């Protein structure tokens, strides 16, 4: 039979059968209970709208993501999300399909063990396998080397790989991602008068960020230009009218990636954690990693980031090496495409964690040889 | 340098190549026929005692066993060369698969067409 | 690899392929028929082996072109 | 070559429906008398899914190479083949390997330039600007005069 | 048929058919297992890369030479190296070719006996013969007398020969060679800030030594000059950029040959062990040995050594004798060229150790008449 390549993510759940080009169903991972009282009788009001249904009734819900930073903080809601994904968005019972979840690097063990225990006890799948979210993104590019920066919505991690041999001592995981950029944008919009507070209006700020923000090639020059002319002010129409005008908030929101001091984080930007991740590698594979830097994940879709990052790394790196940044147009679904490719391989067909194996060793089987 | 001229030239040369490939195939077929015909060592089957008949057929049995043993040896050797070719195929396919390995997949079924139903 | 085992397999096949026939187990004419049957079987064997030599020559072709490309990579 | 096989395989269940539906949709007549002899453009425009331009150009040129300017049922099937993916799709890579084996039957480790010379002599195509140029550039893909296997391998690959 | 003239060496395996001018395949003798984990599936990752393949993937391997000082310390790896040499670099099955190995003087017996036992049992050659590495280097020079200093990469030995009669009591074998010079260079580079530690970076230090170091004609004058001017500082580009500048480390690394007290060795330099080896010879053949001093081996390729050694010996030797140092341009492959010449001789054709002889007397046949 065919395998189910699910990809929990944090912000958008992407799923679909193995062997295709794009995920079959992509929908936000939010579960929102209603918060008001409700007076109409017999309206058929449910107790929790999940997935894309709660992005249409979000006016009277309190949306809450079940995955904070890679890790899962609310297991009941995550179980509900998985149940919805299997039964309503794909309509395939899990009793007859292997599953291939994905997990960020350096995550707590208990999260992974609980994930496999749920998949084997509640949904009762035949066999499931958990894979690191960066190796798949490297599969999708058709490479076999390279250092991949997978800046998702929950957590940004940077896994270097050479000739198929991952370097476990050079993984640099940073917890700044799309959600913190949304919060920072929502916080700097208040400097013009627009106040978004409700958890429903966070979605509106996210839409503003997606449609308007861009990464500046040079920050100081853009700050000077936006403060003199008015060629940058782009307007946007809220879900009820009252258009708003975003000035130099456009390139200040995604600039937080390269200067995490804006949101008070100490660490260095995504332009310098990649160079540090390279320098921890051996001295003889640094040229190949320099030449095959891969971008993935949703948050790396800002217009103009593949040039800013290349300029920064070229500034840091030695002058002789060639710096090349691979930015495929299908960046958002790169991890899932790689997952489909991996699940479609014949050599991989014996790596699944078969159910009888789980029955013999318990949920701690995932840390064992079947990784 | 014209594209039309280039395509005409490659088309004609490709067809000549295909014709010569069929020529080589039938040439090998004729060579095989000749080799099989010359393999046979005829025997004077008439006017011999039946025990001698059994003796001669047993001698041919020994010849057959030896010949199939030679075939086994050469098959094993060409099989080891097959393993070597598989290794070298792994070498080239790895050097190129570093960029074009995941090409093996199934795409363009229903998401690319069925979209207005939702 | 480990030619003793490979030769062992060869001898197992040959002893298996040593279809020695007994005394009163055919006709003299049937004996001729079986002899010719072995003849034709071995002729087909020779055709297969000749094609095998051709394909092995092509294998050598692929080997030399492959190693030449390998050297070109350096 | 594969052209006649693709033409015969046009008789199927999907492309038959395609030809029928297209005929019922935008092949009727009742024009001003201009005679849409070049209605292949109409079919390509009305397809709604343009294939790779190689099929379209082969239909444009290869068809009516005598300049008939007329399309019959068989040519309708030819156009329908040009629509869907009925191509040989580069023939067999085994064909490429066997052809290069016959080329370097001399065991040069590559197709020698004299192999190309004899093959051109067999094909007899006039030596144009493209002639010899293709041979040398393929042989000198490294641009060093050294002809390697993968050079002509990719030179002949991608074609039927 | 033709004979296989293999030459194990220590650092570079040189092999080729008898009767040519240069070895057919020359490649480092290192076998390196991968050390990281490896995450890509189906990449076709082998368990040990040997020869020149492990000098390209050395970024993720742990290279380890199977021959320490002439002697062989790891027989499985040496067998792997031989198998590679026969099957992939020459592509000739050993069942149909005599072999002519080479061995340093004064080596343990067990090493030689194990070598012949391997060649006769595993590879199953028709006949093999073991020859002393210095007599061949004397063959290649076309001489018949002379004292040859064969400073390889493992061990430096100094065999005097007169009129074809070797003098077994005058062989002076010293264990300082190219490898110790590489280690000493790697140790003195730390005085400028460059630290090379990994077994892969030893190869980089070896390349630095080969391309930059030279032997000073007079040591104190060079030390004084390099400490005042800056005309010696030559720069070199690492495999990733960050050029380095070598100052007076250039002529201090190969100076260890003439003053083995630098690396703590007690013995005298290669300039004085040659004179001692001569003085042990008889009083009537000292003039010929003085006039026909031969250099060989890789490590004697330093620019300016054929003058320093001549100056030193002229200082030591009596003033009347003429001191001449033969330094052919084909120094590195001198031993192998001599091996080819010896294997091509008709008079030598009956000295091989035929397999039936080994079957009758066991591996201890090598010490017997067939030397
Ligand atoms: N076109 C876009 N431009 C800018 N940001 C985007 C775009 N699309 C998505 N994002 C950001 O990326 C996030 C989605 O990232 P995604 O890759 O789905 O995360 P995950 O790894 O959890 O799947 C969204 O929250 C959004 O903030
Ligand atoms: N051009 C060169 N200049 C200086 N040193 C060299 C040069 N070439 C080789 N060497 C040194 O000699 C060694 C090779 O010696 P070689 O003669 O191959 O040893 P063996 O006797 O084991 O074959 C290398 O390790 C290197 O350190
Ligand atoms: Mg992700
Ligand atoms: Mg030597």
């Amino acid at each position: 039979t065919t395998a189910l390549v699910c990809d929990n993510g944090s912000g958008l759940v992407k799923a679909g059968f193995a062997g295709d080009d794009a995920p079959r169903a992509v929908f936000p991972s939010i579960v929102g209970r209603p918060r008001h009282q409700g007076v109409m009788v017999g309206m058929g009001q449910k107790d929790s709208y999940v997935g894309d249904e709660a992005q249409s009734k979000r006016g009277i819900l309190t949306l809450k993501y079940p995955i904070e930073h890679g890790i899962i903080t609310n297991w009941d809601d995550m179980e509900k999300i998985w149940h919805h994904t299997f039964y309503n968005e794909l309509r395939v019972a899990p009793e007859e399909h292997p599953t291939l979840l994905t997990e960020a690097p350096l995550n707590p063990k208990a999260n992974r063990e609980k994930m496999t225990q749920i998949m084997f006890e509640t949904f009762n799948v035949p066999a499931m396998y958990v894979a690191i979210q960066a190796v798949l993104s490297l599969y999708a590019s058709g490479r076999t080397t390279g250092i991949v920066l997978d800046s998702g919505d929950g957590v940004t991690h940077n896994v270097p790989i050479y000739e198929g041999y991952a370097l476990p001592h050079a993984i640099m995981r940073l917890d700044l991602a799309g959600r913190d950029l949304t919060d920072y944008l929502m916080k700097i919009l208040t400097e013009r008068g627009y106040s978004f507070v409700t958890t429903a209006e966070r979605e509106i700020v996210r839409d503003i960020k997606e449609k308007l923000c861009y990464v500046a090639l040079d920050f100081e020059n853009e700050m000077a230009t936006a403060a003199s002319s008015s060629s940058l002010e782009k307007s946007y129409e809220l879900p009820d009218g009252q258009v708003i005008t975003i000035g130099n908030e456009r390139f200040r929101c995604p600039e937080t990636l390269f200067q995490p001091s804006f949101i008070g984080m100490e660490s260095a930007g995504i332009h310098e954690t990649t160079y540090n991740s390279i320098m921890k590698c051996d001295i003889d594979i640094r040229k190949d990693l320099y030449a095959n830097n891969v971008l993935s994940g949703g948050t790396t879709m800002y217009p103009g980031i593949a040039d800013r990052m290349q300029k920064e790394i070229t500034a840091l790196a030695p002058s002789t090496m060639k710096i090349k940044i691979i930015a495929p147009p299908e960046r958002k679904y790169s991890v899932w495409i790689g997952g489909s490719i991996l699940a479609s391989l014949s050599t991989f067909q014996q790596m699944w964690i078969s159910k009888q194996e789980y029955d013999e060793a318990g949920p701690s089987i995932v840390h064992r040889k079947c990784f | 340098i014209s594209a039309s001229r280039k395509l005409q030239l490659k088309t004609l040369m490709l067809q000549i190549a295909k014709q010569e490939m069929e020529r080589e195939a039938e040439e090998r077929r004729g060579e095989k026929g000749r080799v099989l015909r010359t393999r046979c060592q005829p025997l004077e089957l008439d006017g011999l005692g039946f025990e001698e008949l059994q003796d001669l057929c047993r001698q041919l049995h020994a010849r057959v066993d030896k010949v199939d043993e030679e075939r086994y040896d050469v098959e094993a050797k060409v099989t080891k060369n097959i393993t070597e070719i598989a290794d070298l195929t792994q070498k080239i396919y790895d050097l190129r698969g570093k960029f074009k390995r995941p090409t093996l997949r199934r795409v363009r079924i229903s998401a690319d067409a069925m979209m207005q139903a939702l | 690899g480990k030619r003793q085992t490979e030769r062992e397999k060869k001898k197992k096949i040959l002893a298996e392929r040593r279809k020695v026939l007994a005394i009163d187990h055919l006709n003299e004419d049937q004996l001729r028929e079986k002899a010719k049957e072995l003849w034709q079987s071995i002729y087909n064997l020779e055709a297969e082996k000749f094609d095998l030599q051709e394909k092995f020559k092509q294998q050598k072709y692929e080997i030399n072109v492959l190693r030449n490309r390998i050297n070109d990579n350096q | 070559d594969d052209i006649y096989k693709a033409a015969v395989e046009q008789l199927t269940e999907e492309q038959k429906n395609e030809f029928k539906a297209a005929f019922d949709i935008f092949v009727l007549g009742a024009e001003d008398g201009c005679i849409s002899t070049k209605e292949l453009g109409k079919v390509m425009r009305m397809l709604g899914q343009n294939p790779t331009p190689e099929e379209l150009q082969e239909m444009i040129d290869e068809v009516d190479e005598d300049g008939s300017g007329t399309v019959d049922f068989d040519e309708f099937l030819v156009m329908m083949v040009r629509c869907m993916k009925d191509d040989s799709k580069g023939k067999s890579e085994e064909e490429l390997s066997d052809l290069f084996r016959m080329f370097d039957k001399n065991a040069d480790g590559y197709i020698d330039l004299d192999e190309l010379k004899m093959m051109l002599q067999a094909t007899g195509e006039t030596i144009t600007e493209d002639d010899i140029e293709e041979l040398m550039k393929d042989g000198d893909k490294n641009n060093d005069g050294r002809i390697d296997y993968d050079e002509f391998l990719e030179f002949m690959k991608g074609v039927e």
